[PDB]
RNA sequence: UAGAGUGUUCAAAGCAGGCCCGAGCCGCCUGGAUACCGCAGCUAGGAAUAAUGGAAUAGGACCGCGGUUCUAUUUUGUUGG
RNA sequence: GAAACUGCGAAUGGCUCAUUAAAUCAGUUAUGGUUCCUUUGGUCGCUACUUGGAUAACUGUGGUAAUUCUAGAGCUAAUACAUGCCGACGGCGCUGACUCCCUUUGUGUGGGAUGCGUGCAUUUAUCAGAUCAAAACCAACCCGGUCGCGGCUUUGGUGACUCUAGAUAACCUCGGGCCGAUCGCAGCCCUCCGUGGCGGCGACGACCCAUUCGAACGUCUGCCCUAUCAACUUUCGAUGGUAGUCGCCGUGCCUACCAUGGUGACCACGGGUGACGGGGAAUCAGGGUUCGAUUCCGGAGAGGGAGCCUGAGAAACGGCUACCACAUCCAAGGAAGGCAGCAGGCGCGCAAAUUACCCACUC
């Protein structure tokens, strides 16, 4: 948590400064680090965590620097593996209009994660919104999870 | 070679540069008349409310 | 190849609203850039031998344009293919006669004679609102004009009422629920109605309601609305019809009963 | 030429893609720039629209400011020291985005001295006395109190700062593309980030 | 493409054309519709049929209360304790 | 008014369908991740009555078999090329010798000469970007007025900005940003006799902003046959993270270190296509089957591959350079070339028109 630098490099987050001043608060005190976030927009409300943790992710929707624009989708996780990135994946039915009858397909989507989220797990819904294109086939970043169908998380007694 | 018409048309040149400034300052000016009068109904405004607020706290 | 910008336009491919026949020959006038996208717009030379039959031939739009004759808003053109457009006033001095470029309601301009003490304001409507450098605030209309100081209350969507030898604004409407409006893309096009409503759907595309003067109803799109009267009452002169946009078993009867025939 | 095209790489699946065209113009490449350190040696290229950029080799000076203080001086450029993505450009000194480097720290202890009327890392006092003690103590009265007590309870160089005065060379960060601007600006460093360069620096190399 | 209007001398076609004074009208009327445009995306009503879900070692609602904790920046005119 | 320098255009148009199966293309959306000749509207004030040297056409002497080959000498222009003023700064901030009253001082006063920076744009760093629900004691304190009380506060926009505007400290591209050493019609006042002065209308160029015509990259869904193609992908980047290089901007686009990932029976990957995609065409009770080189839209290519100059725009072939394959001229030293534009010819084959006329119509 107070150790978050691994890279060769130092991560801090821009647009914001550390101060040199006024040093008198006794046996302890501030980290000496507020902390940068944003809002979104579209009704989503920023999670708690991302304001009041402490890590860096330059893509992180709620506090890096990204912009949500154009398409949300959503999807049910299916792997994560990578990184603070996942691999969703969505059905639907294709319509074959010689016969009156549909066809079954799905589609696999890489999404980043940004640590936000900590509780993520395989078979999770997860609502997601369109980005700049952040890697070679990344270009949507997670807005909102959510466990709401059955096979819950957790038993019933929540 | 320095004709009349080269005189003439610096004489002009320099002669716009004069408008702009003209311009300028008028524009400036009544926009800023303008401006400060919508002021005066922005707290015209105000303080009808807080006005207001010494009623609806009644009671 | 493509390059670079074409420069050509093929008579089948050009705008259906400027009416073009078939059999004339390959291409078609191609506007020339200006304040008015290439399909909304009417070129000069449309004007003058497709509509008021003044020409003949495209040599003789432009030696009648060389002459200084035409202006459009004030100023005088002589590029034949100048992009003519919705709230252009077109005066021909030599004549006596003036012109407003308005949708007719089967979605086409029409030829609009208005009088000649009305030829001195025309309408915009507002794109865009910034504060330039030192404080400045702009204004940006459909036609590509820039006004300097505007006044601190008109917004976006809302129509301005200028003057052609100054700019300068005189009078403004704001887009709210009950004022006139003319509607100036898609189905819906040259039709008149009270706003009535305004739904929003945030990140795309809001949509606005309209209602005639004959209970008749139709959405569209905000970026298709354009307000031309307080209320009730539209500041520019209107083409006969009014936007009514009747019915085909209406215009048959019409024309059945005026039996417009002849003259 | 080299290229920046997307399409001569294969796809998700890892299936390969034939061809689509010959190479673009706008996939345009062009070769680096490795800025080196010495007398100034700009050179400019024309870019898609006219739009000259300003390609930087053999740079000496660079515009450095100091964050606390809100100073900011054209300033000489000594050596660099950690590179945080490939070493070998600190063994061969080239210069670019948020290298590290040693600079020559003399204007900034200038106008801390005539601002605040106070020594930095200093020797002796010796030195001090033929002369610039002229400015420290001055004929003033009024003034010399009025104002240099609002210059007092705020002199408090940290000691990780203080301790390299006394060599006349301090750490930097560079914050702008040398081979695009042609200037190499950037900041000094303070707080954390000066504790962990340090830590870094001591652990790799010697 | 389907489809409306219009004696190309009829038709295939085309988007035209129609009226009266001999010229002394220095003209007038009117058209250049409409329907279709699968799927996928957008928008608002309906809730039959088909998927899908809620509390079983519980937790729903009434300001019901005690313990404990972080913290917001307003007012007491402002500025600071 | 020939020629010639200068500017602009030559990147549109025309032709063909070899390549190419998530590619191209269609509908749908996004640039808050970029560039934009031109047009339209904004913007144009921190030797000067006018500077420099040097070229073409033209005169004259030439070389080679040969070419839209060119050398030497003698002249001379600019909106070419290249320098560089005047106006009108009376600006304000920081500096502070001083001096002026009450508190010596400190702290409460007001001026203040002397000095540096003081247009837009470029690059880095920082600051602020306000109002929220009320009270009680301490110090200085505005105001209603006095020797301890009630009462007050400040651009614009978005669904959403590390937006727009503002402030501070600096930086600056020179030979490598801008603020007119240009041109044509029509006139006037003179503490007054052609100079000092000032009044109109345009052509041209130009910084940046917007607009226009685009262009570029990206999201969702959509494809013919094949299992006698069942596993594929990777330090010769394959999927991801951190920092950079490069680029018009987003991005393994490329480099360094790190992780071991990504795709598949919902047909991956490989192979074939007498496959350029679509608007559409033929037949058709209803459902369908087959075709789409071909006049509209999108793409790709000028014998095959590759590299680049100039430009706003080209990886351009009616542009240049080199290799491969062809082919022409020769004095054997050298030079020159690209009809899948219009006609025309050979060849190929079952298979396809004249080496005509004209800018009058559309542009
Ligand atoms: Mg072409
Ligand atoms: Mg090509
Ligand atoms: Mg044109
Ligand atoms: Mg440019
Ligand atoms: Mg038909
Ligand atoms: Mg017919
Ligand atoms: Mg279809
Ligand atoms: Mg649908
Ligand atoms: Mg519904
Ligand atoms: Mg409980
Ligand atoms: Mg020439
Ligand atoms: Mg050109
Ligand atoms: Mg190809
Ligand atoms: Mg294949
Ligand atoms: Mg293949
Ligand atoms: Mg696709
Ligand atoms: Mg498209
Ligand atoms: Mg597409
Ligand atoms: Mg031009
Ligand atoms: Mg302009
Ligand atoms: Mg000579
Ligand atoms: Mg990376
Ligand atoms: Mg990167
Ligand atoms: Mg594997
Ligand atoms: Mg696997
Ligand atoms: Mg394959
Ligand atoms: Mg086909
Ligand atoms: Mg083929
Ligand atoms: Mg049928
Ligand atoms: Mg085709
Ligand atoms: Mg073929
Ligand atoms: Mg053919
Ligand atoms: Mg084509
Ligand atoms: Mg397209
Ligand atoms: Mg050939
Ligand atoms: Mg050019
Ligand atoms: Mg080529
Ligand atoms: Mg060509
Ligand atoms: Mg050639
Ligand atoms: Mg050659
Ligand atoms: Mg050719
Ligand atoms: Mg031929
Ligand atoms: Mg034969
Ligand atoms: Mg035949
Ligand atoms: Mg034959
Ligand atoms: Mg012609």
């Amino acid at each position: 948590m107070a150790d978050i630098q691994t890279e060769r490099a130092y991560q801090k987050q821009p647009t914001i400064f550390q101060n040199k001043k006024r040093v008198l608060l006794g046996e302890t005190g501030k980290e000496k680090l507020p902390r940068y976030y944003k809002n979104i927009g579209l009704g989503f409300k920023t999670p708690k965590e991302a304001i009041e943790g402490t890590y860096i992710d330059k893509k992180c929707p709620f506090t890096g620097n990204v912009s949500i624009r154009g398409r949300i989708l959503s999807g049910v996780v299916t792997k994560m593996k990578m990184q603070r990135t996942i691999v969703i994946r969505r059905d639907y039915l294709h319509y074959i209009r010689k016969y009156n009858r549909f066809e079954k397909r799905h589609k696999n989507m890489s999404v980043h994660l940004s640590p936000c989220f900590r509780d993520v797990q395989i078979g999770d819904i997860v609502t997601v919104g369109e980005c700049r294109p952040l890697s070679k086939t990344v270009r949507f970043n997670v807005l909102k999870v959510t466990k709401a169908a059955g096979t819950k998380k957790q038993f019933q007694k929540f | 070679l320095v004709t009349p018409r080269v005189l003439q048309h610096k004489r002009r040149r320099i002669a716009l540069k004069k408008q702009r400034t003209k311009k300028n300052k008028e524009e400036a000016a009544e926009y800023a008349k303008l401006l400060a009068k919508r002021m005066k109904e922005a707290k015209e405004k105000r303080q009808e409310q807080i006005a207001k607020r010494r009623r609806l706290s009644s009671l | 190849m493509a390059r670079g910008p074409k420069k050509h336009l093929k008579r089948v491919a050009a705008p259906k609203h400027w009416m073009l026949d078939k059999l004339t020959s390959v291409f078609a006038p191609r506007p020339s850039t200006g304040p008015h996208k290439l399909r909304e717009c009417l070129p000069l030379i449309i004007f003058l031998r497709n509509k008021l039959k003044y020409a003949l031939t495209g040599d003789e739009v432009k030696k009648i344009c060389m002459q200084r004759f035409i202006k459009i808003d004030g100023k005088v053109r002589a590029d034949i293919t100048y992009p003519a457009g919705f709230m252009d006033v077109i005066s021909i001095d030599k004549t006596g006669e003036n012109f407003r470029l308005i949708y007719d309601t089967k979605g086409r301009f029409a030829v609009h004679r208005i009088t000649p003490e009305e030829a001195k304001y025309k309408l915009c409507k507002v794109r865009k609102i910034f504060v330039g450098t030192k404080g400045i605030p702009h204004l940006v209309t459909h036609d590509a004009r820039t006004i300097r100081y505007p006044d601190p209350l008109i917004k976006m969507n809302d129509t301005i009422q200028i003057d052609l030898e100054t700019g300068k604004i005189t009078d403004f409407i704001k887009f709210d629920t009950g004022n006139l409006c003319m509607v100036t893309g898609g189905a819906n096009l040259g039709r008149i109605g009270v706003i009535t409503n305004r739904e929003r759907h945030p990140g795309s595309f809001d949509v606005v309601h309209v209602k005639d003067a004959n209970g008749n109803s139709f959405a569209t799109r905000l970026s298709n609305i354009f307000v031309i009267g307080k209320g009730n009452k539209p500041w520019i002169s209107l083409p006969r019809g009014k936007g009514i946009r009747l019915t085909i078993a209406e215009e048959r009867d019409k024309r059945l009963a005026a039996k417009q025939s002849s003259g | 030429g080299i290229s920046r095209d997307n399409w001569h790489k294969r796809r998700k699946t890892g299936g390969k893609r034939k061809p689509y065209h010959k190479k673009r113009k706008y996939e345009l490449g062009r070769p680096a720039a490795n800025t080196k350190i010495g007398p100034r040696r700009i050179h400019t290229v024309g870019v898609r629209g006219g739009n000259k950029k300003y390609r930087a080799l053999r740079l000496d000076v660079g515009n450095f400011s100091w964050g606390s203080e809100c100073c900011t001086r054209k300033t000489r450029i000594i050596d660099v020291v950690y590179n945080a993505s490939n070493n070998e450009l600190v063994r061969t000194k080239t210069l670019v985005k948020n290298c590290i480097v040693l600079i020559d720290s003399t204007p900034y202890r200038q106008w801390y001295e005539s601002h605040y009327a106070l020594p930095l890392g200093r020797k002796k006092g010796a030195k001090l006395t033929p002369e610039e003690e002229e400015i420290l103590n001055k004929k003033r009265s009024k003034k010399i109190q009025k104002k240099y007590d609002e210059r007092k309870k705020n002199a408090k160089i940290s000691s990780l700062l203080e301790e390299q005065f006394q060599q006349g060379k301090l750490l930097a960060c560079i914050a702008s593309r040398p081979g695009q601007c042609g200037r190499a600006d950037g900041y000094v460093l303070e707080g954390k980030e000066l504790e962990f360069y340090l830590r870094k620096i001591k652990a790799r190399k010697g």
